[PDB]
This record gives C-alpha cells, structure tokens and sequence, in this order.
C-alpha cells in the first residue's frame, strides 16, 4: 500500500544546523501513525533517538528534536559535532505492510583537510608465477574523501576483465583505504612491456608502472 | 539491566535451513510482543516478524511468508526464528527487539540486541592461498621499504595474519578482503620497514584459517628482480 | 491445553490459569451524522386514503424531530477510587457546539459517507453519515409535489425509511440522552466493522476487535450531542484495548474454620483478595469485582478503571502465605456456616456444623460424602454438589485440576488470644495483635 | 491524586504531554490546562466543565497522631471516638 522515503545523504559543518526529512503517504502518516528515529554508529546496533514524533529518551543530549505534520516529518540537529557521523532512520506503521523503515540518511561533518591518495603497485610474485597464473596487486590508502576510481591501464589499452576493486573503508586515523586486483596469465605478463595502475582522487591522478623484470 | 543475546548464526548453502535464538533477561518476557529485524551488509533495516506475548497473533513480511516461522517459549525466556529454503538475499545481521507502544498511534522498538550474522553462499570451503610479496627498487628507497604477503582463494571471511607471532605491530597495515565473482575472498597485507634494515630483519607472514585449520608461515625476502 | 486449576488445602482457595487478557486502557470517539429535511406544513387538503397515511408518517417524523430538539436544552472493592466514564465524549460534544464546527462537518461529507475532519482544537475525528432522509423527502416524495399518491408502495417505502430515526429517538428518550450498550439502531454491524477498520491501531488489535463485536458493543457509549440546521449528530465512544494477550489467572476463596463439637468456641479465617489477576507491564492489575470482567472462551475483557496496581510479589501468597516479601490480606470471624463456591473446573465445599454435604452425578447418584472442614471436588465425574438445602451445578469446561495437600493454617493459632471481628486485617496485623495480647499476660 | 508507595503518578496534555509529576501524599490538579491524569496502570479523563477552583493550603491532620496508640481498624468512627480511644490507651500507660 505505501512506502517511506528519506534523503540518501546530508552534509554539514561543525556548529551548524542540519535537517533530515521523512516523507510518507496516506497509509502511514496520513493514517495518523507516529514517526520514530534511530541512530546507528559504524559497527554498533540501532538506538532510539526520538519517539512519539517529538519525545526524547533519557540520554539524548537535547540537541535532537523532531516534528510531524501531515505526511512529512523532520529531524533537526543543532550544534553539529564530530560524533554525529551516523546513519539515521525513520520508522512508522502501515495499514498493509505493518512496521516500515525509511531508506536511511548518513550524516557527514566537514572539516577534514584534503590529502592526495598514495598508490603502491606491487608486481607479480616469483612464487605466484610458478602457479601458471599471476595477479597484480595495487593498493590505495590515506585519502580523505572516500571516492577513488581505479582503472588498470596495460600498455596503450585499458584492461577491464579480471579487475576487482574494494570499497573505501574508514581507518583508525580517520583515513580511507582501498585495493585493486587485476588477474593475468604468465604469458600475458611477459607478452606486455609494462602495466599501470592509475588512481583518481577528485581529479588528482597518481599512478605507477611495473614490467616483468625491468631491471638492467 | 535489560539484555537481549542472539545466537545460532552461521554459513549455509542456498536451499538450506537454519535456526536463530535470542535469550532475554531483566524483564518479564511474557508481558511483551517480540520482533525480528534484519539488515543486509551496507543496506537498510527491514522488519521480519512479530509475535504477541502468548503466541496468539503472528505477522510476517511479504518477502518471507511461507518460509520463516517465529515461536517463543515463555518458561525459558527465549524466542526462535526457523529459516527454511534460504536464498542469497537472506544474508544479513538479525536482531531481536522488544515492542514499546502508547496503545493507539505510536509503536516503536526501544531495546535491541547485538545481532547474529547469517551468510547464504553456494561456494564451498577452501584453503587460503598464501604467497610472499618481496620489496622491489620501485617500491623501496624514499623513507622506508614495504613488503608483505598475499592471501588468495579463501571462502570463510575470518582470516587472521600475524607477522612475528605478534611481535611486530608498528608499520603493519591490513587491507579489507575483496569478494570475487567466484564467491572466494582474497586479502593482502603490507608492512613498512626501513630500507637499510632489509635483510637484517626477518619477516614471516602467519595465516591462520580456523574453518580449514590452515596455519601456514611464509617468509618475504628480496629476490633480485 | 489451556485451563488448569490448583486447590490449596492449607488456605482453602483455588487458582485458575490459562486465560488471555484484553484490557480497556483508553477511549476512541467518533461522530455519527444524519441528514434531516426542512419540511414545512403543506396544504394538500386531500381526502385520499394513501394521502392520509403519508400525512401520518410525516407527523411522526416531525414529532420525532421536535422531541430530539427538546432533549437538548439550557470484598476490597472500597479501595478503588472513582472516575468519570463519559468525560471524553462530552468534551467532544462541548467542542461541537462552537460556531463553525457543524458547517465544517456538513461540507466535508457531501461527496462521501466517511471522512476525517479536524476540529478547531486540532483533534481529528472520524465523521460517518449513516442515514439520508433529506434526499428521500425533498426528492421522490415532494417532486418538483405528490399531493395525490398513485402507488401504495410509496407509503411502505417511506415507512421503512423512517423506522431508524424513531427507534433512535425512543432509545435516547428513555435514557436521558446516554445509552451504555450501543444498539444496532445506533450503529449497524457493518458500520461498526468499517469504523474499527479505520482506527490507527495495529492489525492484531483489529483482529481482536473484529471477532468480539458483541463485547465491543457492551463496553461502548452513545451520547446525544446536537441537532442544528439539517444535521443530527451524536458521539460514539468506543473502547481501546492497549494491552492484549498477556497471562491472566482467577482466585477463589472460601472460609476456613475449626471443627470443635461445641456450638461456639470456633474461629474462622478467609482470604479477602478474590478476583481477576492480569500482568500488563512489570506489574499486576487486580480487579476485586470479578463481575466487571467479561469472559469469551479463554479471553477476559476487563476495565482498568476498576483495578488496583500491585507488585508482582502478590503471587507468592498462593505458594506460601507466610512469606516475608508480601503481606497477604485475610478476614477473621467467629461464625461458621456451610457454603459452596463453584470454580472454573470444580467446586469448593466448606461443610460445618450438622449440615449434610454431598456430590453426585446423573448416572450413579451420590458418589461422595463430605466431612467437616474445607474440601475440593473436580468436575471430571461430578455434575452437582448439594450443601444443606441448596443444589449447585458445576461448570463442564475441559481442563486439568491438581490437589495440593497441607495442614490448614487455622490450627496454628491459639483461640484464647485470637482476634475475631477483623474485617480489613492481614497476616502481619493479626500477628502483631496476638503478640501484644500474649505479652500483656506476664503479670507478677 | 493520592500517590503512595512506589507508584508513578502524572498529569498530561494532548498538546504538550506530561506537565506535572506527583510526589508522595495527597494533591489536587485543576482542569484548566489538564486533560488526563494517570495513576499506576490506570488513566483518567477529567471533566472539561467551566468554572473556577481554589487551592487552600494546610498541614495534613494525619501528622498530629502518635502511631503507637493510633486505632487502626475503624469503619463507623468519628473524631471524638478516636480521641477518646487515644485517651484511654494513653492513660493506661502508668508504671508501678
């Protein structure tokens, strides 16, 4: 019968005020069913932030407040801090679908200086070669915005088959990490003079090149 | 203090069966409705099933009707979820939650558990493939030279690596595993060491695979080019 | 698999468990409207037989409207507390007497028979139109005016369309404008179901209410509210069951006395906390007047207005009456009279004096004779129990019963220093009085 | 509202919710800005009739009695009967 929608992402600066919205239809919020909010940290379980549209449990720092009207609800945070980076959910009740949850909105707080990514291009291993199959190891680490595009460039034609790239992951020093894998064959490794693993970071490009031996 | 502890999660092949449990303490188990909620890795929350205090009324989501079965035992303060004919899209963390309500419009979940992960994968358990990654001139000089080992083709996620039996902890960085289209994992670890210390400091990469007891050791030394 | 019972010989009481709760915690109000006509005395000085019948049916309608207009013109039950039953509906009608609230409702229902209208105070109520006499009278009865009726079925149709209003007027007239059991004239079963379907509650609550509409009717109110312009309005106040499906258990008690041969010199004792017990949220609701709870199979409907909030430790009084955690309430006396209490799955017989006490079934007649004291018999092979000149029938519900043996507690007391006329005492209070009396007698 | 023991007692509004929490003892709340009061597991609606109310402050009379010699089971008593029972109980206390 209905569905609940939520903005995919929201950003803000420390000390400012951000707004998160929850939009329902005539079967959830037009049918007089309340909205409730949950906050989830990167590795913990959800915890209740607001119930009854406006109520706050004991332990919420009074900086969170919500309101509902018609088929819309909002969560307002004033005095944004660095500990507010979390996923936020709104949940209600539907006539046909019963308990329903919003898509989820991840809050980001700005203030971390930009840092160029570092790229390390390990070549095929000598032992790896003996297995009649070799894969080039490319690593990315220490980059703040968690969006880096890795394209494996072999000789003068981009190579797409056998390219496995992981998503960025938050580290203990608040820096993201990534890795790229390119599967090749021993004949292909020595058939091509050199390979390259370029990494793009918001326009900035840093790459490396690696041949079978390239030692003279 | 109110506590909800889930258990029984594990790996299973598509079309299999599994049973999860949740044991509570600190409140009267027989006065409340209970719920199951799941979250896919990197996805949102989804309500699964509910059960009233005396099993009289039961509800399921439309995506699990005919396959899941909720039950409780009030004497042992535990509730159960029996999962049958598992599919790939059933992989997620499962939480047990207690119902809170005002009688008329408001219905929420105030206390949550810790979660239990359930994985539905057709792949078969295989041993890790450990190889050395000796430092090279291109990846040396500067300030320090880096060298590490590689783990390839291992299905179970929990793979642990320790270099000097836990005696090396500075400069060691581990990267997240990568899920291949074949369903197998593979994760590479790199260490940072001084360029002038190359050869004088012994490097060994210990790979412990508990689901196939593959506790190997692989030494990483420079090999010409 | 549901109902079980246990009899405790030490205290002469039995507990029935296996029931499920449905507790009325709040109220829900809705507005029901009927559209009226503004018929004025027509001339139509005819002499036909059908015209006279039509005139009589119009006179009835007008008299009903005038009457409606005239209607609105400018143990342990003593610890409960007093509330006001119809406060919420009366507040809703007090709101409806404001300036533009009838116009708002009238203009929001012309296209549809159901709607949600926001009142001036911000509350949104269901408004539902059940009858439209205006349309049938303005059109099809005074065509643009049927002063010489040519069909007899017109009279019959108009008579059929008018019965609802007359019945509603009668019901409101004999009740001063407030009818507790809501009749099917005020709300038909289909209308009640449609109204339950629109409440903002969960589907479990809707299933509970849809299968027990006869209890919902018994626990509802109807309030004559206002009749202005061409609208008749009254409020229907429905129960809200906030707590459902929790365990519930009933307690039965009978007097416990000594069996001395001498007519006097005998002391008695009774537990005074008989009633219904249901646990809703970390505690127990107790209803001393068990007459205020309706039972449907193994579902009990109780009203929290007639309950006390007790700790969960009260249940220890059934297992051990001398526990220190909770002080159990008793009553002491000196009059021992035989009687019987019919329980869920049996009977308790307190047989004292020279009375003749027996239990029988239809096929074999008497199958047991009781001795002096308190005893219990199950309904497995017993149809009736006779105490003195009275005959009782036992319930024939299916279930298991258990007999628990123990020494009656009235034997542990010394009759010399036993208090007698204690109506609202307890175990600790009786012990304190006994201790004081026993300590006084140390004179030297 | 007579709130005693460990019971939770409050008074609420439709628009603002709880606006008062009661402590142990007897208290009174007007209906000028109150819609319901909840005592324990029960909820009450207050009448919304129009009028004026007044609060008269005094010290409860139950604090003038000594619990040692206080009669405890009386149904049809009065002030004078309680006083004379107290006098009789207190007079008998004579040593030697």
């Amino acid at each position: 019968q209905a569905v609940v929608t939520q903005p995919p992402s929201v950003s803000g600066a420390p000390g400012q005020r951000v707004i998160i919205s929850c939009t329902g239809s005539g079967s959830n919020l037009g049918a007089d069913y309340g909205v409730h909010w949950y906050q989830q940290l990167p590795g913990t379980a959800p915890k209740l932030l607001i119930y009854g549209d406006r109520n706050r449990p004991s332990g919420v720092p009074d900086r969170f407040s919500g309101s509902k009207s018609g088929t819309s609800a909002s969560l307002a945070i004033t005095g944004l801090q660095a500990e507010d980076e979390a996923d936020y959910y709104c949940q209600s009740y539907d006539r046909s679908l019963n308990w329903v949850f919003g898509g989820g909105t991840k809050l980001t707080v700005l203030g971390q200086p930009k840092a160029a990514p570092s790229v390390t291009l390990f070549p095929p291993s000598s032992e790896e070669l003996q297995a009649n199959k070799a894969t080039l190891v490319c690593l990315i680490s220490d980059f703040y915005p968690g969006a880096v595009t890795v394209a494996w460039k072999a000789d003068s034609s981009p190579v797409n088959a056998g390219v496995e790239t992981t998503k960025p992951s938050k580290q203990s020093n608040n820096k993201y990490a990534a890795s790229s894998y390119l599967s090749l064959t021993p004949e292909q490794w020595k058939s091509h003079k050199s390979y390259s693993c370029q990494v793009t970071h918001e326009g900035s490009t840093v790459e490396k090149t690696v041949a079978p031996a390239e030692c003279s | 203090q109110v506590q909800l502890v889930e258990s029984g999660g594990g790996v299973v092949k598509p079309g299999g069966s599994l049973r999860v449990s949740c044991v509570v303490s600190g409140f009267t188990f027989s006065s409340y409705r209970m719920h199951w909620v799941r979250q896919a890795p990197g996805k949102g929350l989804e309500w699964v099933s509910s059960i009233t205090a005396s099993s009289s009324y039961i509800n399921y989501a439309e995506s699990v009707k005919g396959r899941f079965t909720i039950s409780r035992d009030n004497a042992k303060n535990s509730l159960y979820l029996q999962m049958n004919s598992l599919r790939a899209e059933d992989t997620a963390v499962y939480y047990c939650a207690r119902d809170e309500n005002t009688g008329i419009s408001h219905y929420w979940f105030d206390p949550w558990g810790q979660g239990t992960l359930v994985t539905v994968s057709s792949a078969s358990t295989k041993g890790p493939s450990v190889f050395p990654l000796a430092p090279s001139s291109k990846s040396t000089s500067g300030g320090t030279a880096a060298l590490g080992c590689l783990v390839k083709d291992y299905f179970p996620e929990p793979v642990t690596v320790s270099w000097n039996s836990g005696a090396l902890t500075s400069g060691v960085h581990t990267f997240p595993a990568v899920l291949q289209s074949s369903g197998l994992y593979s994760l590479s670890s790199v260490v940072t060491v001084p360029s002038s210390s190359l050869g004088t400091q012994t490097y060994i990469c210990n790979v412990n695979h508990k689901p196939s007891n593959t506790k190997v050791d692989k030494k990483v030394e420079p090999k010409s080019c | 698999q549901n109902i079980t019972e246990e009899f405790y010989q030490s205290t002469c009481s039995a507990v029935s468990k296996g029931y499920l709760s449905a507790l009325r915690t709040g109220w829900y109000t809705s507005v029901i409207t009927i559209e009226l006509s503004n018929i004025k005395e027509n001339k139509c000085n005819g002499t036909d037989a059908k015209v006279k019948l039509i005139k009589q049916e119009l006179d009835k309608y007008k008299n009903a409207v005038t009457e409606l207009q005239l209607l609105m013109q400018s143990f342990l039950g003593f610890l409960l507390g007093v509330g006001s039953a119809i406060a919420s509906g009366v507040a809703v009608c007090k709101v409806l007497h404001l300036e533009g609230e009838v116009n708002k409702i009238k203009s929001a229902l012309l296209s549809t028979n159901k709607a949600v209208v926001s009142l001036s105070n911000g509350v949104s109520v269901l408004t539902f139109k059940v009858l439209d006499l205006k349309n049938y009278i303005d059109k099809q009865l005074l065509p643009i005016q049927s002063c010489s009726i040519s069909n007899i079925e017109t009279v019959i149709e108009f008579q059929q369309k008018n019965n609802r209003l007359l019945e509603i007027t009668r019901e409101f007239s004999v009740n001063a404008g407030v009818t507790t059991p809501v009749s099917t004239y005020m709300l038909t079963n289909s209308e009640l179901l449609s109204l339950i379907n629109d409440m903002p509650i969960t589907n479990d609550q809707k299933k509970l209410m849809s299968n027990n509409v006869q209890i919902v009717r018994q626990q509802s109110y109807s309030i004559m509210c206002i009749i202005k312009e061409e609208v008749l309005a009254y409020v229907v106040q429905l129960p809200l069951y906030g707590v459902i499906d929790t365990p519930c258990w009933k307690l039965h008690t009978s007097p416990l006395c000594t069996t001395n041969t001498k007519e006097g010199s005998n002391i008695c004792l009774t537990r005074t906390d008989r009633g219904w017990y249901c646990d809703n949220a970390g505690s127990v609701s107790f209803f001393p007047q068990a007459e205020t709870c309706k039972v449907q199979s193994n579902r009990v409907f109780c009203d929290t207005m007639n309950s006390l909030t007790l700790p969960s430790e009260v249940n220890l009084c059934n297992v051990d009456i001398f526990n220190p955690k909770y002080d159990c309430k008793i009553m002491t006396s000196k009059t021992d009279v035989s009687s019987s209490v019919i329980t869920s799955l049996g009977a308790i017989v307190s047989c004292y004096g020279k009375t003749k006490c027996t239990a029988s079934n239809k096929n074999r007649g008497i199958i047991k004779t009781f001795s002096n004291g308190c005893d219990y018999v199950s309904n497995k092979g017993v149809d009736t129990v006779s105490v003195g000149n009275t005959l009782y029938y036992v319930n024939k519900q299916e279930g298991k019963s258990l007999y628990v043996k123990g020494e009656p507690i009235i034997n542990f007391y010394d009759p010399l220093v036993f208090p007698s006329d204690e109506f609202d005492a307890s175990i600790s209070q009786v012990n304190e009085k006994i201790n004081q009396s026993l300590a006084f007698i140390r004179k030297s």
